[PDB]
């Protein structure tokens, strides 16, 4: 079979010789002969297999096509079924796995009629042992599209197990395999590491009796024992994992031989449990005894000993050293470095997890021959300092904690057991060093068990390890402190109920010994129980707080053991215990930043609860005195206390100035656009010697953003305001000394486009004075803005310089300016802006937007670096999180010559700009835009995708936040980051389509677009906006859902899919393109709807073409505002449409947007704080008032005009907190758009319809069926998700959003 | 390998050890595991004997293309040579009966990798295959379409990229044959339009050329190196372009100040402005008139460039301190000023200028916008000092060759009555001259290369019209420059020339003995004498010539005598010896040479091993014990000697023959007749 492939060809190549054609088939003048490419082309197919399986794998579809013409329909059926007999004969009957024949084959297969039901048990079985998993993954999904149909999915199960994709595996096993109700509620309890509840209710539903509702198929009857023999082994359960893959083939005393070598089925997914427990139950001390027998009677034969030989081999490595033959255990890993060499050769290179999974066993292979190769030595147990260093390098070296499962844990931690029993055997202070290597090692496997939600598997290791920690004192304090850690963290998802009666426990077990003449000599351990107990404290008073006195009522010991340390008065001292156990421990490295911040966040809790004693005085200090540290959690607190400061004025001022002038004076550099406003504030003497010492050490870092915060600075005349103004004058003087980046920022406003600046200042003018004309002379304070930019082309020279621009605008207005001249600079009416208006449609069609080159602003065209001038240093850099070195950013060097306008409204310019370090950095320039939202927003990217890097469970998928950079130089010019080789969805979508698909999609009366808009029109009556307001009450539910399904239906289906078929052209990359598309647009559903984001229409989404991920751009609405105050209101929580669902036929919704949704909001809501502190101090910002709120929805010309008369005072930056911290805390989401379609659309017209469109129905949702408060993860993403799509919403939604899509 | 590779690799670590794939899987594998057009193309039908079906010649084009590169066996690289020469061939004869640029834009820029790769025979086929279809698509029947700027821009992506050296001189030869076949065919009844003419890669070239990427104006250079052939042997063409951006070549070689002296851009760019030199001396030594001339970059406009302001710009920017552009200008103006048509001269001319356009005038284009802090005392390499260094350096070296030349005079262009700044600058620059560590010795370098600067200033002021001494002031007559010479004569391990170089460690001893002979004919060699009367006395010598002097210290004693012997040897040399130590009051045999001499002597005697450098420095202070006087008769005696040294007895004086026996015959031939 390794040459075949070359054969066929050459036998189907060689008849053409005896043909008539070889009449110079090019047949003219730039010539070549027929004979001169067939003959090197076969000639090249005897080398290497590849091009030979793709030779034969096109030619016999090209025979097959051409056969289509004759050879009519009675005769081709009775072929393909030879084929299809010939294809089965091949792969029953193959024997050395050729991978580029089986891929071969099971290619030219998946593309023709009755091929595609070729074997659905063999292709399994070859597919797997070849290493060729995407191919036959592809080949039955596409026998799943277009009993049989049940064994499939066995097998496509059995695939997907092999590569990871553990979430695509259960989103089969719920779906199809199912209609049971212990599948579900045990594959929702395994989803979660939670191994010991689904690990319960398999037993429970195995040993079943009546069942008489419909008895469950023998499909599953099989999977309960599969996945429950997997439930018992990802915790350490030996002896219940041996029984139950033993005890359902044969008798129950161990007969175990030729049983389990006969009928393969029974080989294959029952022995490697069996040798793995008996192995692992044998390296901890016994006799057992049974599988040695069984291996050295399976030790003869063909069939019997070169599958054991050629799978394992390392267990039998482990077997031999225990039956000690060492050379014979040599050869055995000698075989097992080769084989997995051999292994890891074959994967495909993109296919990764599988190659990780096969990667993270080396440090054992390893292990164990540098095991032997330390023990062959006679010499080497001469002394003891071989074994020093060698417990010095063992310890040394780790598997990583929160990155690698927990079998290879006890994989390492076991071996390294037995090499340590064994050498204490072989040599014989020096049996005390063992013990302490061995008791360090596995409390490191404890600590790294708890973090990643292992508690079954932590709490055996407590228990085994405990009988032990009694021989000292300090391991007997460590190990209560681990105890009460583990304690501390495993309550945290339990709910209001057990939370007090768990965490109670983990008192009075520490009043025994770890203070028996422990707590006075050493300091170190003395300052972790006080932080321990006042966590405690902590936890017991936060939990009856919530709810008050209905939990303190079912307990008889708990409520005494309560009110011993009414209900309030022990609520307020069990308060005063948590403060005064967190006050021991801070008057008693990297350990005082624990101490510090405890108390910082108690206490800022605390005041957070109290604003609805000496605290502010206890926040400030403690928090400094860590903030002088190196301390990141610690570093985006700033606003906390510039917040604090402020309400609390009194006390603690002149101590803000002592321990702010004595600092690190660069983690600042974050919130520099708060420092630099609070100048303008009373109190500004606390942040003066800081700004001043920043501006004197890294003067580049403040430049952009002093321009907008002394944009608009109106000081005081009291006393205490008056030194402020010549504070900046005094950094103002001392800072652009070069006049260079006033040089940078002009050249920057010369490049844009004044077309539409004169617009947004028509608009600005016709909004401001149509309201009364008593404002006074700030038309006349606005007019020189104008007439600086525009006018004479003598003001741009002055400014900075001519432009080829106002060559054709600056020469052309003098004509209609002298009306300028004469009445607009003095009007005073707001009377008639259409003589602008009529003017201005002049001002589009004889103008040149296409400047065509860099020359608009010339200045940065010649740069010519020369000396040192205040070289400019290109802006984006300064990200804090530490020191910078202000150096080796790169300095700007060229301006290349060549723009591009974009494809937008504004059409914005694109720059190519070179660096110093000969690099080219693209950028995208915006003329009018204000860019304090975007930039604010993604800091909230990198504080999520901060907390999300910490999370165990999204770290193994690797889920990041893919962020930009955005730069706001001055107000309304700032940079934005371009990328390279992206695409916007829409074009992805719209490129796809073929050339009538589009063209009748876009141009049709039948089109979705025409069909909806006369819907509105039959439903309401006109032709505008408020039929909107109609169609809420002019159509019932069942009439509005079937004829969104009837122009739904006239869009393709396979769109994506053809999109990621088309680019593809590899069965491999096709898998990892599409599963990433996934993965990261669940990723960001769910992080745009903790800050809720709306307008997610198709343009504001940009995939890269290089691996298929989505970057969300153009944030409009940042909290909660697009069903606040537009006036046809949106009521999807994220974009959920048609094809983001036949992208994954044919499985579910619940296979892979799901697990990682589900991942990510438990990664969210599990933590202190610091999103909720980061939301507050953005919302808090006085920069984005209403004002500014409609001067930003009033850029783009659209629905929303004027019209609120009421949201002036209804703004509240308390509420959208309040919202955001509900709908973080557990909240139903039909509730949360209920509420925040209230607050803005109060006494509406149609207010009833739209609150009951968004409550459901409760015949159809499980959204109108459940709580509206207190519900849990997975609950609360499936009523997400039954929101997103939900048929008579998107019915009923905007136009030009297009749900229909 | 393999097994130590995976060794390695299991005991580095587990959180080390995943980093090894994850890089990005996404970068360079990714853009070959993707479709290279979307709608197929290149329907080959195989014609069998009634059927014909048909197969599309695509799907193994990016299989072949990474063979033929990386084949590892000449069985199969030859053949899928053969086979994609032929697919080439057919898919270049598909087209012309279906655009297929997006195919040429990846199936281009691997034959040029393969045409000039190693092998000869596919050195033989490939090279006339592109530098066929060069004269194809650079012909009217496919002129200006989108396939021949495919082919244009592999070219320049060829010529501009990291270690391809054997490529980019086949690009090279594309451009050469490129701008051939673009003027044997396009006719100037229709050559005024197109895009990519030859004007347009003209303005290609200079926008290549004020790059600050070290490799965008090598690739300038070696595209001008390859177009110098033509450009020059027809008429008509000339006199537009070039013969302005020359000015351009010069700026980018002064924009390729510090890259690198190993890069290979200076040897280029100097070459390319050259090459053209030497044809605007062989044209505008008659051709000069003031036609309609087309302006570059810098100079105002007018109606006329034809040369008197290319060397007032020149002249203007000869104290430019980007080095290599000073040097050229400098040599430029020495070279083009003899070609006025009044045939002039540099004496004439710059003299005939200063008296009629200011004195200062010829003095800011020397001085520079530099004229213009005791924070560096501490030596460190802020980059203001290093800045302000190199301008002192333009300052110097401007005034080093005019009046080393007599094209002005010295006490006309300084003195008293014009009051510049550069007389001031030294002495100020002569304060804390003498005095993270990383770049430290990076200000040492610089600091150290313009004290020769100064040094062969001094020397070239006096020697060329001695009658103005007195300009200067007394401060260099005084315990700095005399304190910095003394240094660079013995002992230049203090005021920071570094050893670890070859040029300026051998760039001392020539110019230190010459400002020596430029000081002795001065008449201030008195303060030469009495500086240097004080540290290389008799009694210093006879205590730097110890009485311990072979055992275990290495560096030391033999150090701190050969730096006394380094220095009487540069003041032999200069010829000023006898000017500082003289005899006893006795006949000519100089006290200290027969000391020397009887050290030397004795010291073999036993009481001897050996090393090389002990007999280096031997055979340097008996090398200098002849330096003295005549003393050879001494010598001769020496040798003939009867004595017995005993051993545990051979003659006492082969011995000290034999272990030198090449200076002390140097030496004997030195003086004839009376030797023999």
């Amino acid at each position: 079979e390794v040459h075949f492939l070359s054969l066929a060809t050459n036998f189907l190549l060689e008849m053409t010789s005896m043909s008539p054609d070889y009449p110079n088939p090019m047949f003219e003048h730039p010539q070549i002969k027929h004979s001169s490419l067939i003959t090197p082309l076969q000639a090249v197919a005897q080398r290497d297999p590849i091009i030979a399986k793709q030779l034969f794998s096109s030619l016999f579809s090209g025979i097959l096509k051409e056969m289509d013409k004759f050879k009519t329909l009675s005769e081709k059926n009775n072929i393909t079924q030879k084929l299809l007999q010939d294809f089965n004969r091949f792969l029953n009957t193959t024997f050395s796995f050729f991978p580029p024949f089986v891929s071969c084959i099971q290619d030219i297969s998946c593309q023709h009629a009755a091929l595609l039901s070729l074997d659905p048990a063999a292709v399994s079985a070859g597919c797997l042992a070849s290493l060729q998993q995407p191919v036959g993954i592809r080949l039955l999904e596409e026998a799943l599209l277009r009993p049989p149909d049940v064994l499939r999915w066995v097998e496509l199960a059995k695939l997907y197990r092999s590569i990871g994709e553990y979430d695509v595996l259960r989103g089969i096993f719920t779906s199809e395999i199912g209609t049971k109700q212990i599948t579900q509620s045990a594959l929702l309890a395994e989803a979660r590491s939670d191994y010991s509840e689904a690990a319960k209710q398999y037993d429970e539903a195995l040993n079943k009796q009546d069942w008489v509702d419909g008895e469950p198929t023998e499909a599953e009857k099989d999977f309960w024992e599969l996945a429950s023999l997997d439930c018992y082994n990802h915790l350490a359960e030996w002896k219940s994992l041996e029984y139950c893959s033993t005890a359902s083939i044969d008798s129950e005393n161990p007969p175990d031989l030729n049983k389990i070598w006969s009928e393969p089925f029974y080989q294959e997914t029952y022995l490697p449990y069996m040798i793995r427990s008996k192995l692992k139950l044998l390296l901890q001390g016994e006799a057992d005894q049974s599988l040695l027998t069984f291996i050295d009677k399976a030790m003869h034969g063909e069939l019997q000993k070169a599958i054991l030989e050629l799978h394992y081999s390392q267990e039998l490595s482990l077997l031999y050293l225990l039956q000690d033959d060492v050379d014979r255990a040599k050869y055995y890993i000698q075989n097992g470095i080769q084989s997995f060499m051999q292994n890891y050769s074959s994967i495909d290179v993109l296919l990764h997890q599988s190659r990780l999974t096969k990667l993270q066993s080396v440090q054992a292979l390893t292990e164990i021959q540098e095991f032997i190769s330390f023990i062959s030595k006679q010499g080497n147990l001469s002394s003891q300092v071989p074994l020093k260093r060698l417990l010095n390098t063992w310890t040394n070296r780790y598997p990583d904690a929160k990155m690698d499962p927990m079998n290879i844990w006890d994989d390492i931690i076991t071996n390294r057991c037995f090499f340590l029993s064994k050498i204490e055997e072989k040599l014989t202070d020096i049996s005390s060093l063992i013990r302490s290597c061995k008791f360090s090692m596995k409390m490191k496997m404890i600590d790294s068990a708890r973090k990643q939600n292992n508690f079954s598997l932590a709490m055996k290791l407590l228990k085994e390890l405990h009988k032990e920690s009694k021989t000292r004192d300090d391991w007997l304090v460590s190990w209560v402190q681990s105890y009460c850690r583990l304690s501390h963290c495993r309550s945290r998802s339990q709910g209001c109920s057990e939370q007090v009666l768990t965490v109670l426990k983990t008192v009075s077990l520490l009043d025994e010994n770890n203070v028996s003449s422990y707590l006075s000599k050493n300091i170190l351990a003395f300052r972790d129980q006080n932080i321990l107990l006042g966590t405690t404290y902590r936890i017991i008073a936060n939990a009856l707080s919530s709810e008050p006195a209905c939990l303190a009522e079912i307990e008889e010991d708990k409520a005494r053991r309560i009110l011993e340390l009414d209900s309030e008065k022990v609520i307020a001292g069990l308060y005063q215990r948590a403060f005064q156990h967190l006050s021991e421990a801070v008057q008693a490295a990297a350990g005082v930043i624990d101490a510090y911040m405890t108390l910082a966040d108690f206490c800022d809790q605390q005041l957070r609860k109290e604003e609805e004693q000496a605290y502010p005085a206890l926040v400030v200090e403690k928090m400094l005195k860590a903030l002088k540290l190196n301390s990141n959690e610690a570093r985006l607190k700033f606003p906390r206390l510039l917040q604090i400061i402020e309400r609390y004025p009194e006390e603690t001022l002149s101590l803000m100035t002592k321990e702010i002038s004595s600092v690190p004076c660069w983690q600042f550099i974050s919130w520099i656009s708060h420092m630099v406003a609070l100048l303008d504030k009373d109190q500004a003497v606390a942040v003066q010697h800081s700004v001043e010492e920043i501006t004197d050490n890294y003067p580049q870092a403040i430049v952009y953003p002093f321009i907008i915060s002394s944009e608009s600075y109106s000081f005081k005349d009291t006393s205490t305001g008056h030194k402020n103004k010549e504070f900046v004058a005094r950094i103002k003087s001392k800072l652009d000394q070069g006049g260079v980046i006033q040089d940078f920022i002009n050249a920057l406003d010369q490049l844009s486009n004044p077309e539409l600046l004169f617009k947004d200042w028509s608009n600005d003018v016709r909004a401001e004075l149509a309201k009364t004309p008593v404002n006074k002379k700030n038309i006349e304070k606005m007019y020189e803005r104008m007439y600086a930019a525009l006018g004479d082309p003598k003001a741009p020279g002055l400014g900075a310089f001519r432009r080829k621009f106002i060559q054709t605008f600056g020469k052309e207005f003098d004509k209609h300016f002298g009306k300028g001249g004469s009445k607009l600079l003095r009007m005073k009416l707001s009377d008639f802006n259409d003589i602008t208006n009529m003017l201005l449609l002049k001002m589009n069609k004889d103008s040149k937007p296409p400047g065509n080159l860099k020359e608009c602003s010339p200045w940065m065209s010649d740069f010519k670096v020369e000396f040192l001038r205040n070289e400019l240093e290109i802006p984006g850099q300064y990200d804090g999180r530490g020191k910078p070195l202000p150096e080796y950013h790169v300095r700007i060097a060229g301006f290349d010559e060549r723009v591009t306008v974009m494809a937008s409204l504004r059409r914005p310019k694109r720059i190519i700009i070179r660096g110093h370090d000969e690099r080219e950095h693209p950028f995208l320039v915006k003329g009018g835009e204000d860019l304090r939202q975007d930039q604010r927003v993604e800091q909230l990217f990198q504080v999520m995708n901060g907390i999300l890097a910490q999370d165990s469970a999204c770290s193994q998928r690797a889920l990041q936040l893919r962020t930009y950079s955005v730069v706001p130089m001055t107000s309304r010019l700032g940079l934005i980051e371009w990328l390279e080789n992206t695409v916007t969805l829409k074009d992805l979508l719209l490129n796809t389509m073929s050339q009538e698909e589009k063209a009748a999609y876009l141009s049709d009366p039948r089109a979705p677009p025409c069909e909806y808009k006369d819907w509105l029109t039959k439903m309401s009556g006109k032709h505008d906006v408020g039929a909107y307001m109609l169609m809420y009450k002019g159509a019932n539910r069942t009439e509005t859902v079937t004829s969104f399904r009837k122009r739904e239906s006239k869009v393709p289906a396979d769109l994506l899919k053809r999109a990621f078929v088309r680019m593809s052209t590899s069965p491999e990359a096709f898998l990892a393109l599409r599963s990433h598309f996934a993965s990261s647009h669940a990723l960001i559903c769910i992080s745009h709807w903790i800050l809720g984001i709306g307008d997610r229409h198709l343009n504001n989404f940009m995939v890269a073409m290089e691996t298929g991920g989505v970057i969300g751009i153009d944030f409009g609405h940042a909290f909660g505002s697009a069903t606040q105050f537009l006036p046809v209101p949106e009521l999807m929580p994220f974009r959920l449409t048609r094809q983001f669902i036949n992208l994954m036929l044919p499985m579910k919704e619940t296979g892979l947007m799901y697990s990682i949704m589900v991942h990510a909001l438990r990664a969210f809501r599990s933590d202190p704080g610091l999103l909720t502190n980061t939301m507050d101090v953005f919302v808090k910002e006085p920069s984005f008032d209403w004002k500014n709120f409609e001067q930003k929805m009033l850029k783009k010309g659209g629905s929303w005009i004027q019209e609120i008369n009421v949201a002036e005072k209804n703004w509240y930056p308390r509420q959208k907190i309040c919202y955001a911290k509900r709908k973080l805390a557990g909240a139903n989401p039909a509730v949360i758009t209920c509420d925040e379609l209230l607050l803005g659309h109060e006494k509406a017209p149609a207010f009833r319809d739209y609150v009951a469109v968004a409550r459901g129905s409760k015949d159809h949702n499980i959204r109108a069926q459940e709580p509206e408060s207190g519900l849990s993860e997975e609950t609360q993403v499936k009523c997400l998700m039954d929101q997103a799509t939900d048929p008579n919403i998107l019915g009923r939604t905007w136009e030009g959003w297009e749900p229909w899509m | 390998i393999r097994i130590r590779v995976v060794q390695m690799l299991g005991s580095l670590g587990g959180q080390i050890n995943k980093n090894l794939l994850t890089v990005t899987s996404s970068d360079e594998m990714m853009k070959s595991y993707v479709a290279w057009d979307r709608e197929k193309r290149l329907s080959f039908a195989v014609p069998f004997r009634e059927m014909k079906p048909v197969i599309f010649l695509d799907v193994f084009l990016p299989r072949v293309t990474e063979l033929a590169l990386t084949a590892s066996d000449r069985q199969t690289k030859v053949a899928a040579c053969e086979l994609l020469h032929s697919m080439v061939m057919f898919m270049l004869g598909k087209a012309t009966q279906p655009p297929m640029y997006q195919l040429y834009k990846r199936t281009f820029p691997v034959l040029l990798r393969l045409a000039c790769d190693v092998d000869q025979v596919t050195r033989q086929l490939y090279e006339p295959l592109v530098m066929q279809l060069i004269h194809w698509f650079t012909n009217n029947k496919k002129f200006e379409s989108q396939d021949t700027v495919a082919l244009l821009e592999a070219i320049l992506d060829g010529i501009v990229d990291p270690v391809d050296s054997t490529l980019r001189d086949f690009c090279g030869r594309c451009i050469r044959e490129f701008l051939k076949w673009s003027i044997k065919q396009i006719t100037p009844q229709q050559q005024e339009k197109s895009p990519v003419n030859t004007k347009s890669l003209f303005k290609r070239l200079y926008s290549l050329a004020l790059h600050p990427n070290a490799f965008k104006r090598l690739g300038a250079s070696l595209a001008f190196n390859n177009i110098y052939r033509e450009f020059r042997e027809e008429e008509s063409l000339v006199e537009q372009f070039v013969f302005e951006a020359l000015v351009i070549y010069m700026e980018s070689l002064a924009l390729a100040h510090a890259d690198e002296k190993s890069l290979g851009t200076i040897q280029q760019c100097c070459d390319a402005i050259d090459h053209l030199c030497r044809i605007i001396e062989k044209k505008h030594v008659s051709l000069n008139k003031a036609k309609k001339r087309r302006l570059p970059r810098g100079f105002p406009p007018s109606a006329s460039l034809c040369l008197l302001d290319l060397v007032k710009w020149l002249l203007a920017h000869c104290g430019r301190p980007q080095t290599e552009c000073r040097h050229k200008s400098i040599e430029l103006f020495y070279k083009f000023v003899p070609l006025l048509p009044g045939n002039r001269s540099p004496n004439l001319w710059l003299k005939d200028v200063l008296k009629e356009e200011g004195v200062s005038f010829l003095i800011n284009t020397f001085e520079g916008g530099g004229c213009g802090l005791l924070y560096l005392r501490g030596p460190f390499s802020l980059q203001a000092t290093l800045c302000w260094l190199d301008l002192l350096l333009a300052a110097l070296e401007c005034y080093n060759t005019f009046i080393g030349e007599r094209t002005v005079g010295a006490l006309q262009v300084l003195g008293t009555e014009a009051q510049s700044s550069l007389l001031k600058a030294v002495a100020f620059f002569l304060e804390s001259i003498a005095m993270s560590p990383q770049e430290g010795e990076r200000y040492n370098y610089s600091k150290c290369t313009v004290v020769v600067r100064i040094m062969e200033f001094t020397t070239t002021l006096l020697n060329t019209s001695p009658e103005g001494w007195k300009l200067l002031k007394k401060d260099l007559c005084n315990t700095h420059l005399m304190r910095v010479l003394v240094q660079t004569l013995c002992e230049p391990a203090s005021i920071g020339f570094n050893i670890g170089d070859v040029q300026v460690m051998a760039h001392l001893p020539d110019v230190c003995v010459n400002l020596m002979k430029a000081l002795k004919m001065s008449p201030y060699k008195d303060i030469l004498e009495t500086h240097l009367r004080e540290k290389i006395t008799a009694q210093s010598i006879e205590e730097l010539c110890a009485v311990n002097l072979y055992g275990p210290d290495a560096q030391v004693d033999r150090s701190r005598l050969a730096a006394v012997v380094s220095a009487c040897k540069q003041l032999h040399r200069a010829g000023l010896l006898h000017n500082i130590l003289p005899s006893q009051s006795t006949d000519l045999h100089h006290s200290v040479g027969t000391e020397l001499l009887s050290l030397v002597y004795k010291g073999i005697a036993p009481g001897p091993s050996l090393d090389l450098s002990c007999k280096q420095l031997a055979s340097g202070l008996l090398e200098l014990a002849f330096a003295f006087g005549g003393l050879c008769e001494r010598l001769v005696s020496l040798l003939l000697n009867p004595a017995v040294l005993s051993t545990a007895h051979f003659s006492h004086g082969e011995y000290f023959y034999s272990l030198f026996s090449e200076t002390i015959n140097t030496e004997l031939l030195k003086n004839l007749d009376l030797a023999v």
